[PDB]
């Protein structure tokens, strides 16, 4: 019902209040800044989740590289620090069950099954479109997902709440970081609860909001 | 039946050992190892360091030799462990001077002393080490990915002072290292799976 | 993608005069490499694998060695059989890549 | 100078020793430290957070169902769900959670836990189920009122979409505790909806959880 | 006792594509990976892609992006290749390995197909 | 008296370790210290002076040319002079420099550089020319319009005489930078006058210029 | 990618070896070695200290002795390190009295110990040492060129104790100087030019 206004457009979304804090804090500036430039909601292109979908997962800022305004800063300067505020918003019927799981994994080192081999660029940035968990309970990295909760996470429920709000600061080692090499962030999306209906097969779509909130920008050229 | 101890600075700080390595020595008419001193290697630091995500501490290393038997009586030799800091380019001419420069640190230490101990502190250019690292090594565009060339603390260097001694017993060194100063970020999942190889994260399952 | 420099790309020798086969990497792959057999019938056949590994079956003829920047391939006793287009190949990481290659020759007149 | 005299036990090497050494590299001075969020001082703020246990565990269960448990329509009154050990070095649904993956770093453990249930199925599926606790040598419950003898609470999936469950301080060190669970009335669901839902189980860990004596991790991979 | 097995030409026109065939016999399928590498007339090895047996899990040259599609069969233990739109320019020798855990070796290779395509 | 117990790591040899030994001549008083000018009490005062860049390394260039860059009357429009790649462990006009040669004693630096031109012909010459800088992966100029997205100032020959340019804190360890000039207008001298001038670059360092690890030096000679 | 140690103190300061020479010892039936301890010998360090013109440190001389192998095991020798200063004639009548004169300053080792460690004071006529002496030795007209009789520090002389001893060892001595309390004036550009010889400043190119 509440809408939430950030820059020149917004979205219809559910009441927000006590939105998840990323590790219990926010991305302030770092003690010219893009809340006018590049602010907006950036939305993704929907996914169709059913019974046998493993998951999806997008890095930061992996499925940003080339999005409407900000895909013109990603190759433009030299180093940016920048934090991220995740909505997504899963609507369905009162008729639909299942469970969507929504957590932050700060540097996720993806894996191959029974092999030794890594991967390669194209397989770890796969830009926008995203990728598809191979095994999502082992979670690819070769942890458990029983345990993977230690990272912040919210639950979507088609019971209690059909949507969700993570806000990511600015996680690394170094104050400012390469635009199209390294990852900070990834966003993961996982179906512990599968689908169920009374049709043999149903559609759910599913919505991604991110938006790169109080960051900055050095090394002008080109 | 039926928090002092449960901190993290007594948690991930023990000895324990991250290299082990004898040569064979019996009559050369070269002898010396080098390694990036890596916790990737020893598979309980491993995993017990694959909990969290960026650490900060100083490595504290001991080199403790034993001399093996292959009666004479065993001689007191006199060993050289050089630190190789990252940036050092390694042309290799043995017999003539790399080692002896004054800019690496070294230290002397006979076979029967206290262990030699010294304390490497911490060198990055980033706040802290970088344990899962997402993305490729510097900027190749298809650089090698899982491997971050931000953060190498260098290659331990050791070596006899001593020349040929007409013996045929080998030497083995033992290499601890106890971290100290130990900071801790961002906890994740522990790792179930066996480790398939040490450079990326793929697991067999 | 990481590229496999592989020289020479011929020589000629006969029987014997063992001759090693070095290729070089841009970057490090670690252990992980493998050496091919290539018959002229068009049948390929590995031979060594991740350094002093070997297959079992093949002759010990075939070995190979590490100076650490780089991959060299020794035989110890050549053949008129062993006469192929040997190539070194990285599959540590995603896309595996292929050498230049090297095709043997015999001296003649 | 000073006359000193070594004591019995010198020169030698211990490996749980902390004492000051000399530096290898002297004036330099390490980067400073920047602020990085989740700053970790202790190991029990990771028990803390909440954690999946797997229920499901039986044979031929291998992956993302290991973590539901089926309930369709069919089931009748009074069905045992499941039943779940206490005990971390054995394997239950604890083998693998954050309170049990920290504790086999250790021995002895002593705290009071937590359950919480949810239920992932529809809007308007009714019924009612029984959330009991077995006391250590408890006498397993047959059916129903033998579990109905101790600390117990009826759950209605209608109401509360939720489980707040505090177990009383177990203990262990190197068959004490359960939990019972069965069916209180049938799943009514309606034509539309699916038959069969499901649940996840969470454990956490609360303020009194203590640990020490660190040891090595029993599992190798 | 374990073998590959790609018998065959199939020389074709432009405008469709052929789909290779590469079955396997002498181990479990499932738990082993599946390669494919391409000999061109010209001494080109290029390298084609891998897919995974259990899941549709593919990797891709840059090259070679848009072109080839994996898919496998775990029913009757085999392996597909389909490309589109191939043309007068492709000609080359298609073999198909398998892998393991460890090295994921190539030890195992086919006997090769004659692909010659002209207008 | 004090018991004591030996350490381990006692009595081995650092190479890097600071404590007082025994003196070799006690009772001897060194000589008074007289002041002596110019006390160098850091590295950095060092850096921080001019140093001479040689932008004219080419093929078959040797000896006292290398130090500027010939420009003659029969130039056309927008040529391209040089550029100057900003690495220091590789060769590039950088090379031997007062703050190159003292960073090869390092390997981490980081710090703010500045550049001033020096025109050295006639005082009749005229024409104007332009004053660029590359951002890391700024995407090197093709001609001049890519080079004008960056910071940029138009120099003249007859008005100023010197080139004030600040880069802003270059970075680099163990293709990012680079510097582009190209001909604005043509050359205009008079008769009497020659028709070629030369320039000369230099190169300092800022207050913000760090220096640490200290190594040995690449160059033996 | 992204001024404490930048100090003159911490800069010159390194421990680097500037005297390496092994005697053979097999039968005699003489064992000794003197040298003037100057920075020119030593390509590295000397090269650091060029960048500079006058110097005022305080030399801190450190002997490590190895006993190679040319099984019996290794005896422990006694060994003799004196340091000559400037002045004293040498007219050397071995076997007898020079070396164990009370004024020249001496100091005993073993073998197998922490190594001997002595700090020489600032001897000097001046204010500090000259590097770059533009002038020539003493007032000969025509005297030496580039040597300054001002500057001297001495000899470091060095025998073992004990007589004969039927091995056939031989005897690896090491000398170590790190300077300490070091002044700096006149910074000067660096030779890029290889050294062509010690004893003056002509270069190849």
């Amino acid at each position: 019902v509440l809408q939430l206004k950030l820059g020149n457009s917004a979205i219809v979304t559910q009441e927000a209040a006590n939105y998840c804090c990323a590790y219990g804090e926010w991305p302030n500036y770092l003690p010219t800044q893009p809340e006018t430039a590049t602010d907006r909601f950036y939305t993704l292109k929907s996914v169709k989740w059913e019974t046998g979908s493993t998951g999806w997962w997008w890095k930061l800022p992996d499925a940003l590289n080339n999005i409407g305004m900000f895909g013109q800063n990603v190759q433009h300067h030299y180093l940016y620090r920048s934090g991220f505020l995740i909505h997504v918003q899963c609507n369905a019927t009162k008729f639909h069950q299942g469970a969507l799981l929504v957590v932050a994994i700060p540097e996720h080192q993806r894996g191959a099954h029974n092999t030794n081999t890594s991967p390669g660029f194209d397989d770890i940035m796969k830009g926008e479109e995203g990728g598809t968990f191979n095994h999502p309970y082992v979670l690819d990295d070769g942890t458990s997902l029983a345990c993977a909760t230690i990272f912040p996470h919210q639950w979507i429920n088609l019971r209690t709440n059909n949507s969700a709000t993570i806000v990511l600061p600015w996680m690394n080692a170094a104050p400012m970081d390469f635009p199209l090499r390294h990852n900070q962030w990834t966003l993961a999306i996982i179906p512990v609860v599968p689908l169920g209906t009374r049709t043999t097969s149903s559609m759910v779509p599913i919505t991604v909001s991110i938006a790169p909130m109080c960051c900055e920008f050095n090394g002008l050229r080109h | 039946t039926v928090v002092s101890e449960t901190l993290v600075e007594n948690f991930l700080s023990r000895a324990a050992l991250v290299s082990k390595r004898s040569f064979e020595y019996k009559d050369h008419t070269k002898n010396f190892f080098k390694w990036t001193i890596n916790t990737r290697s020893f598979v309980q630091l491993r995993r017990k360091l694959e909990l969290f995500t960026y650490l900060r501490f100083d490595a504290e290393i001991t080199i403790l030799t034993t001399v093996a038997v292959n009666y004479v009586g065993l001689p007191d030799l006199t060993l050289q462990a050089m630190f190789v800091p990252t940036g050092a380019l390694t042309p290799e001419k043995q017999d003539s001077f790399h080692w002896q420069s004054g800019s690496n640190a070294s230290v002397f230490f006979k076979i029967s002393d206290p262990p030699a101990r010294i304390t490497i502190p911490f060198m990055c250019i980033n706040s802290a080490y970088s344990v899962f690292y997402d993305g490729f090594a510097g900027f190749e565009k298809n650089g090698l990915y899982g491997i971050n060339p931000a953060d190498t603390i260098g290659n331990l260097c050791v070596r006899i002072v001593n020349e040929h001694q007409p013996v045929g017993f080998t030497v083995t060194v033992r290499v601890y290292m106890k971290p100290k100063h130990i900071k801790a970020w961002a906890p994740r999942p522990p790792r179930t799976l066996p480790y398939m190889s040490i450079a990326n994260a793929n697991y067999k399952g | 993608d990481i590229q496999m420099t592989q020289s020479p790309s011929s020589l000629s020798a006969s029987l014997g005069e063992r001759v090693s086969l070095t290729c070089r990497a841009s970057q490090d792959i670690g252990s992980s490499l493998n050496w091919l057999q290539q018959e002229p019938d068009g049948t390929i056949k590995r031979l060594i694998y991740a350094t002093s590994s070997l297959d079992s079956g093949v002759p010990k003829r075939f070995s190979g060695s590490r100076s650490g920047s780089d991959y060299s391939l020794t035989i110890s006793s050549l053949e008129s059989e062993d006469f192929v287009d040997y190539y070194c190949l990285q599959y540590a990481s995603f896309p595996l890549t292929f050498g230049a290659g090297t095709k043997l020759e015999l001296k003649r007149a | 100078g000073v006359p000193t005299y070594l004591l019995p036990g010198s020169g030698q090497f211990l490996t749980t020793d902390d004492h000051s050494s000399a530096p290898a590299l002297p004036c330099f001075n390490p980067t400073p430290e920047m602020h990085i969020p989740g700053q970790v001082r202790n190991m029990l703020e990771v028990v803390q957070v909440e954690s999946m246990m797997e229920i499901n565990n039986t044979e031929s269960a291998v992956g993302m169902e290991r973590l539901k448990v089926d309930i369709s329509a069919l089931t009748d009154v009074d069905q045992l769900l499941f039943n779940i050990p206490l005990d971390i070095q054995l394997d239950g649904p604890l083998r693998n959670t954050l309170v049990g993956n920290i504790s086999r770093y250790y021995t002895h453990w002593s705290g009071s836990l937590e359950m919480t249930f949810m239920f992932c199925g529809s809007f308007m599926a009714a019924g009612k189920l029984i959330l009991c606790y077995t006391p250590p040598g408890g006498s397993c419950p047959t059916t129903r009122e033998t579990a109905m003898l101790g600390t117990h609470i009826v759950w209605d999936f209608g109401l509360q979409s939720s489980v707040t469950l505090i177990i009383p301080w177990i203990s262990g060190s190197h068959n004490v505790g359960y939990v019972t669970c069965f069916m209180q009335t049938n799943l009514i669901v309606p034509s539309e909806s699916s038959d069969t839902c499901s649940l996840i189980g969470f454990i956490a860990a609360k303020d009194d959880f203590s640990l020490r004596l660190m040891r090595d991790s029993p599992d190798i991979g | 006792q374990v073998q590959l097995q790609q018998p065959g030409a199939e020389l074709v026109m432009p405008g469709a594509s052929v789909k290779m065939s590469c079955k396997a016999s002498g181990y479990t399928f499932t738990d082993y990976w599946m390669h494919w590498v391409k000999q061109r007339p010209g001494q080109g090895l290029e390298w084609i892609g891998a897919i995974d047996t259990s899941d549709s899990y593919t990797t891709y040259n840059r090259k070679f992006k848009g072109k080839a599609t994996l898919t496998v069969d775990e029913s009757s233990s085999t392996a597909y290749m389909q490309l589109i739109s191939l043309t007068s320019e492709d000609s080359a020798v298609y073999y198909c390995a398998r892998g393991g855990g460890g090295n994921s070796p190539f030890a195992y290779w086919g006997q090769g197909t004659l692909v010659t395509v002209s207008a």
